[PDB]
């Protein structure tokens, strides 16, 4: 699913 | 500006990327890839302050078909949800899962087959949405199943047996076996065994494909970078996904 991105 | 307006305000700065793609393969009985490519696009779900120029940083596994290329492209995106870009590859392709066929005859009256299936991802990632589907003569009379994982029936109407199963872990591995009761036939017709066809789906780009980055900057107004708030998911699904058995 969405994830945080870095 | 044809495709975003001139006063847009958020107070919360944010965007969703997706990677999805679909991939495609055909594979022999023994294992040997003919076939393999993948299709994706890139959609951005995007609520950004004013007229954001933004900078979309991936890794170069990919063939790409109004933006600014230079692995990097540049754009100021419409508001809202738009499709990125569209790419195909058919390099260092991950195939999510190996299934290994196997068919025995017994006289002119039993089928035996054993599907096994392999993931081949991290086993920290979970597929999802598995079904495999095992064509059956269409002299079959009845079928019997053992599945210790999931479940299936067989689907007199579109002669398969059709194993589904919610959940897998990578590195991972399944079967089914399956007992095929057939009706006598015509001697001389012979049966040409159709493909095992896969369907699944992988929180993954089966391509390789990787979001670095998407910098976002806005020069007029008062907010930044790191005062987006930024999202990605992958959602990998299978095309054409059949091996020979
Ligand atoms: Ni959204
Ligand atoms: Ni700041």
């Amino acid at each position: 699913g969405y994830m945080p991105m870095s | 500006i044809g495709w975003r307006r001139e006063g847009i305000k958020y107070r919360r700065n944010e965007l969703f990327l997706d990677v999805l793609e679909s991939v495609n393969l055909l594979m022999s009985p023994q294992g040997q890839v003919l076939s393999a490519h993948v299709s994706g696009r890139v959609v951005m779900k995007s609520y950004l302050s004013g007229m954001p120029e933004c900078k979309f940083g991936m890794n170069d596994k990919i063939v790409i078909e109004x933006x600014x290329x230079x692995r990097s492209i540049s754009f100021i995106p419409p508001d809202g949800e738009f499709e990125l870009m569209r790419y195909r590859t058919t390099k260092d392709i991950i195939l999510p899962f190996r299934v290994i066929p196997l068919v025995r005859e017994v006289g002119r009256t039993k089928l035996e087959v054993k599907v096994v299936i392999k993931s081949n991802f991290k086993p920290s990632l979970l597929a999802q949405k598995i079904e495999v589907r095992i064509p059956t003569p269409l002299n079959t009379s009845g079928v019997q199943v053992i599945c210790m994982k999931g479940k299936a029936k067989y689907k007199a109407s579109e002669n398969a047996i059709v194993w589904k199963i919610k959940r897998m872990a990578g590195m991972k591995e399944s079967q089914i076996s399956a007992e095929i009761e057939l009706l006598p036939t015509n001697d001389k017709k012979k049966w040409a065994r159709p493909p095992i066809s896969m369907n699944f789906e992988v929180p993954f780009a089966p391509s390789g494909l990787k979001v670095r980055y998407l910098k976002v900057f806005e020069p007029k107004l008062n907010y930044s970078d790191h005062d987006v708030i930024k999202w990605v998911r992958y959602i990998g699904r299978s095309g054409i996904y059949e091996t020979r058995c």
